[PDB]
């Protein structure tokens, strides 16, 4: 993968994160691309900021993890946007699936475990 | 029926006129005898709606007797209107009538304060803490023995009411205040750390004690004592508050927006938060920071006086105008948004803006404010107006 | 099926120096630890008091920011002297303690900076024009760097993966660098290359710190396993298991058996060694233990941190938490006391770095 | 002690021998997302195809058509501090938490400190938490959470309500599961906690 990418999920993380950004675009609370998720990053109503490592270039969503950096959101690179490539209907694999909090989400604490375990990656 | 009567006056006086409002609390007055809340809320009328005010305070001193609140009233309405000593003589009358040294007697030290013959006051103040000491009477002492001079006599009483109110921790904010006007400077940060030690849970001594440990140099010792006093409460807004203020004061501006951005995380609905959030913001940023602080906390005081102040900033003084009288009708009583409504009209109007500014922060008085609170504290600045407290915090803007 | 490889002859004159320096220091802790059992217990449980009381008053203070990167490792210059930070940046600056005034910046790395530990004689018996600290990045480079020059000096490319920590020997002439490639590399300062890479781990190496007395070094990473490989000819037999997360912390206590691991399953392991059994389990945090640090020459206490914003101060032994020094904002990686033991730095994720000072 | 266990075997056994000792292993299939113009077009198909199978099954000639109307791998073991959790509401509802949720685990009660140990699975243990935190409403008798790790496997059995007047006897069942340090951490937050 790529070095620059940090950090870097397992399988079974990556699925879960998969599974937690599918069930935030089926109910309207995650936002793919790089702008949407910047917005969302700038906007401070993302819950989380996913990224993806298969990027030509990575220095694209290199400003992903900084401004998770500059808004204190947890932050994690796909091995692949290919994980995303159906996302939320797109065909073209997804990298920046902003997921920002859904009010009385169906999986809001799932989401909250998500991000639990996306801040013990980064040591 | 009494009680619908008095709702029915009420809705009179706010609904049309006064004088038919009058008339029915008058008539609810001499029908029955009613507690204290009916004759205050009958001076409030006659006060909101000169002789008629001072009429309905002799008669409630004279039918409604072992009531502090209404003989208050009477007194400030005296000392305003008709006599600064025919005020002392109605307060020392009414010492007379209860004997309890609670609100009665710190009156009378603050109308002893506010005129000349000081030693009068010290005087009371001796009488009333011999008669019935607590920790407020003491920092009336202690705030009127600091006034005048910082002599030993202040710091002693300072002394005594932190070592006799120790879980209090306004003494010790008024030992860390007095200690802090001398030449040292370790002495008041060590009474504002053991006054925050002491509480366990004092914000307004952990905020003097960041001050103190911000202006005196090594400010990681101040950013420690405000991650501290984050830690301790924990989570507070106002602590929060001032450290962003401390992280964006310096050339941390990365960190004052992580600080922000934390701050808006764990509290969302605090009005100065949202201010900081606005004011720290860009400014083709502001009106979407303005937008998401209007609509995480609505009718807030604090974010309509950010709201007037982007729109001051951004030439229209029509909509900053408009939002200083709609943060004016939503809280008269915030000193900040007082002080910025004046120096907008000072800034953009004439000299009508200032005058309906002027006997907005004359009627209600500003309190609770950033701006107020700076000028309200000090020793140089205790026994002054309201006027001259409003126009030197917009003046200082 | 424990497999053996014949080595250079540089490595076994560094080895046979390690013991010829290690034994006269092994006899000194013996005779230390006779003098001590030979005190009272009165005047034993006196000073066990007044050590509980000077690290239950432990205020944090001087929480002086470093950069815009999050702090992820500090170590205390040896005789109260500094205190060195190695943030997420490629600047590994040095902060006066306990003045908290950053000075002479050791900068010249690319990707997030791990474990920049100084060496044990660096302020004590090195010059300070010469190599005293020891740096270490996310990708392979193990980098020396001075004390009064913010320049680098000629790294060690025999690490290719990521160098997660790296601490110097306590004899000055050696320092090992925990490796991503499931192995333990130990350069030598006299011979300037690697000496050995030490593969106790089927997973790769976080943590690797050496004894007291440089005899033994305990390693650990991902594989859940500690290792505790003696500088001789190897042979691990100190095999420390138990833990069911990633070990990213070693410290050795300075008495000859007891050995403190902290691992991510929110506990640390104090084990003995002559016993080769694990004496205590404490479960000083609840998030994952990364940072810990040792006592220093006295011996009666083990700060450790976790990915949570506190840092426990434990007795050492008997596993009590008798101080927790809160006070942080993110989550502290990083933590070391001095060689006075009145000041310990705990560096967190809130890009600054406190000091716990008695009260 | 006389001398260390290296410092014996080193002393003459050093030598340039470097090996590979404890070569031991630490303590797949998955799907992707879809789009929703392909689920249109699955949909579609899928409703065309059914239609034809329907019509071939049925109009061959074969039967006429109806008329077209995990513990293992790490397991959350968390320990939670009560004041008074000897209500039976609340001390039944926490055992029979961790017995439903397979918590398995203990709830000791002792002179004003009740500690509560579950362990299980990581949901069994956020719902055992979300229970005892927010749902448990027990008020000066207060239910807080002393501490929340992984271990490799379940320690206890099955929820028993033990019970022991003295904090030695309940050291010693704690002990004898191995969970003493668990139970030595939460009596010192206890005794913290009422001294401050």
């Amino acid at each position: 993968v790529n070095p620059k990418a940090y950090p870097l999920a397992d399988a079974h993380l990556t699925k879960k994160l998969l599974d937690l950004v599918q069930q935030s675009c089926n109910y309207k609370q995650l936002r793919k691309g790089a702008n949407e998720a910047t917005k969302t990053l700038n906007r401070g109503i993302s819950e989380f900021i996913v990224m993806a490592a298969d990027a030509e270039p990575l220095e694209i969503i290199l400003h992903l993890p900084l401004l998770c950096e500059d808004k204190n959101v947890p932050y994690v690179f796909v091995r692949s946007k290919q994980a995303l490539g159906r996302a939320c209907g797109v065909s073209r694999p997804v990298i920046a699936c902003s997921v920002t909090i859904k009010e009385g989400s169906q999986l809001k604490q799932q989401i909250q475990s998500i991000q639990q375990s996306i801040e013990r990656l980064l040591v | 029926r009494k009680h619908t009567w008095m709702e029915d006056a009420d809705s009179c006086v706010a609904h049309n006129a006064l004088e038919c409002a009058r008339a029915i609390y008058a008539y609810a007055l001499q029908v029955f005898p009613s507690k204290k809340s009916v004759w205050l809320r009958a001076a409030y009328f006659e006060k909101n709606h000169r002789e008629s005010l001072e009429a309905l305070l002799q008669r409630a001193v004279a039918h409604c007797p072992k009531a502090e609140v209404l003989w208050l009233m009477g007194a400030k309405s005296k000392w305003l209107a008709g006599d600064v000593p025919a005020a002392r003589s109605i307060l020392a009358l009414a010492f007379q009538a209860n004997p309890n040294s609670e609100e009665i007697w710190l009156a009378a030290v603050k109308l002893e304060s506010e005129n000349d013959e000081y030693e009068r006051a010290r005087r009371l103040l001796a009488k009333a803490r011999s008669s019935a000491p607590t920790a407020r009477v003491f920092m009336k002492s202690v705030k009127l023995e600091w006034v005048q001079d910082n002599i030993r006599a202040a710091q002693d009483l300072c002394e005594e009411a932190l070592r006799h109110y120790e879980d209090f921790p306004k003494l010790w904010m008024m030992k860390g205040q007095i200690e802090e006007q001398k030449e040292m400077m370790e002495k008041a940060r060590e009474a504002y750390n053991q006054g925050l030690k002491k509480c366990p849970h004092s914000t307004p001594l952990w905020l003097l004690l960041s001050r103190l440990e911000e202006k005196i140099g090594q400010l990681t010792r101040a950013r420690a004592i405000l991650e501290k006093s984050r830690l301790k409460n924990p989570k507070n807004p106002g602590l929060w508050l001032e450290s962003v203020r401390l992280e964006y004061r310096a050339g941390l501006k990365n960190i004052a927006n992580t600080l922000m951005a934390k701050a808006l995380q764990e509290c969302p609905n605090s009005g100065i938060l949202w201010s900081e959030a606005i004011f720290l913001e860009a400014r083709p940023q502001r009106r979407t920071k303005s937008v998401d602080a209007l609509k995480k906390c609505e009718h807030d005081p604090h974010v309509l006086l950010a709201v007037a102040k982007l729109f001051w900033s951004q030439r229209k003084i029509t909509k900053a105008r408009e939002w200083f009288h709609r943060t004016v009708k939503i809280d008269s009583d915030l000193g900040d948004a007082w002080a910025f409504f004046y120096k907008f009209e000072l800034q953009h109007g004439t000299e009508e803006q200032q005058e309906e500014v002027r006997k907005r922060c004359e009627s209600a008085e500003p309190r609770h404010g950033e701006l107020w609170c700076a000028v309200s504290k000090d020793i140089a600045n205790w026994q002054k107006k309201i006027g001259d407290i409003l126009r030197l915090v917009a003046g200082r803007i | 099926q424990t497999w053996y490889h014949e080595g250079p002859n540089s490595l076994k004159v560094a080895r046979l120096w390690i013991a010829n320096y290690s034994l006269p220091r092994a006899m000194k802790r013996l005779e230390e630890a006779r003098l001590h059992k030979e005190i009272p217990e009165t005047t034993r449980t006196s000073q066990m008091q007044e050590l509980h009381k000077s690290l239950r008053s432990l205020n944090n203070f001087c929480s002086q920011i470093g950069d815009d990167r999050p702090i992820s490792y500090c170590h205390f210059s040896p005789n109260s002297k500094m205190l060195a930070t190695a943030c997420w940046s490629g600047l590994c600056k040095l902060w006066s303690v306990p003045d908290c005034n950053l000075l002479h910046t050791l900068r010249g790395h690319n990707t997030n900076v791990g474990a920049i530990v100084f060496h044990p004689k660096s302020t004590v018996s090195l010059d300070p024009k010469d190599v005293n600290l020891a740096s270490c990045a996310a990708d392979g480079s193990v980098k020396l760097w001075s004390l009064d020059s913010d320049e680098p000096v000629a790294d060690i490319e025999g690490h290719t993966v990521r160098v997660a920590r790296v601490m110097w020997h306590p004899s000055g002439r050696f320092l090992g660098t925990t490796c991503y490639d499931r192995s333990w590399r130990l350069w030598d300062l006299e011979a300037q290359e690697e000496i050995l890479h030490q593969e106790g781990h089927s997973m790769g190496v976080y943590d690797i710190a050496f004894h007291q007395d440089g005899s033994l070094a305990g390693t650990g990473g991902l594989d859940a396993f500690g290792r505790v490989w003696d500088l001789r000819t190897g042979r691990c037999i100190m095999f420390l298991e138990g833990h069911l997360k990633e070990i990213y912390g070693i410290n050795f206590s300075p008495n000859g058996y007891h050995i403190a691991t902290g691992s991510g399953d929110n506990t640390c392991k104090v084990w003995d060694l002559r016993q080769r059994r694990c004496v205590y389990t404490i479960p000083a945090h609840q998030n994952l233990v990364t940072g810990v640090k040792f006592e220093p020459i006295h011996g009666n206490f083990l700060l450790t941190g976790a990915y949570d914003n506190t840092a426990k101060i434990w007795t050492h032994p008997g596993w009590s938490p008798l101080k927790t020094l809160a006070g942080h904002e993110g989550k502290v990686m990083g933590l070391d006391i001095s060689s006075d033991g009145q000041l310990i730095a705990t560096c967190s994720y809130d890009r600054t770095f406190k000091l716990w000072m008695a009260e | 002690p006389e001398i260390e266990w290296w410092d014996s075997y080193i002393i003459f056994g050093i030598t340039n021998l470097v090996e590979h000792p404890a070569q031991l292993n630490p303590p797949v299939t998955l799907g992707v997302y879809l789009t929703k113009k392909e689920q249109k077009k699955l949909r579609r198909q899928t409703r065309r195809e059914a239609q034809k199978e329907l019509q071939e099954k049925v109009r061959l000639g074969l039967m006429p058509p109806p008329e077209p109307k995990d513990i293992s791998q790490g397991v959350h073991i968390s320990v939670y501090r009560v004041r008074n959790l000897s209500n039976p509401a609340k001390k039944f509802k926490i055992e029979a938490n961790a017995g439903q949720l397979y918590l398995t685990g203990v709830v000791v009660l002792h002179k004003d400190v009740n500690v509560v140990v579950v362990e299980g699975g990581p949901k069994a243990q956020k719902k055992f938490k979300r229970l005892m935190l927010h749902r448990i409403k027990w008020d000066t008798n207060k239910c807080v959470l002393v501490w929340e790790g992984t271990a490799k496997d379940r320690s206890f059995g099955e929820m028993k309500f033990k019970q022991c007047p003295t904090e030695n006897m309940a050291r010693e069942h704690f002990k004898k599961h191995g969970a003493e340090h668990y139970w030595d951490l939460a009596l010192s937050e206890s005794v913290l906690e009422s001294t401050d």
